[PDB]
């Protein structure tokens, strides 16, 4: 179950090996837009918070 | 001069357009980021339809990587998803292209 849409379920992401690429097993991704990085280059970043 | 020509749904008529992402855009047909020229649309449902319907138009939905500009990429390779490698089973985990 998910939430509402004026009270959003803010989740933080401690330090853990994140695979870009676990969620490729959602087929259809209706919209992709990625602004700040190309989506690409995911794999090869690291990120603070 | 070249002319490409072919049919879509409205939905994506606006898609066809310098710098735009999405399944058309993406899996059959991308423009270059400097392209020049013209594009034009019309409707044609009244015919161009059946009763029954019209299957002779595919469309591609799952691809490897994306598309470079003005390359067709007419190929009936089964989709390897999940981690079974098919062999042309094209069940579960391995979906029709088009």
């Amino acid at each position: 179950r998910f939430a509402s849409v004026y009270a959003w379920n803010r989740k933080r992401i401690s330090n853990c090996v994140a695979d870009y690429s676990v969620l490729y097993n959602f087929a259809p991704f209706f919209a992709f837009k990625c602004y700040g990085v190309s989506p690409t280059k995911l794999n090869d970043l690291c990120f603070t918070n | 001069v070249y002319a490409d020509s072919f049919v879509i749904r409205g939905n994506e008529v606006s898609q066809i357009a310098p710098g735009q992402t999405g399944n058309i855009a993406d899996y059959n047909y991308k423009l270059p980021d400097d392209f020049t020229g013209c594009v034009i649309a019309w409707n044609s449902n009244k015919l161009d339809s059946k009763v029954s319907g019209n299957y002779n138009y595919l469309y591609r939905l799952f691809r490897k990587s994306k598309l470079k500009p003005f390359e067709r990429d007419i190929s009936t390779e089964i989709y390897q998803a999940g981690n079974k490698p098919c062999n042309g089973v094209a069940g579960f985990n391995c979906y029709f292209p088009l």
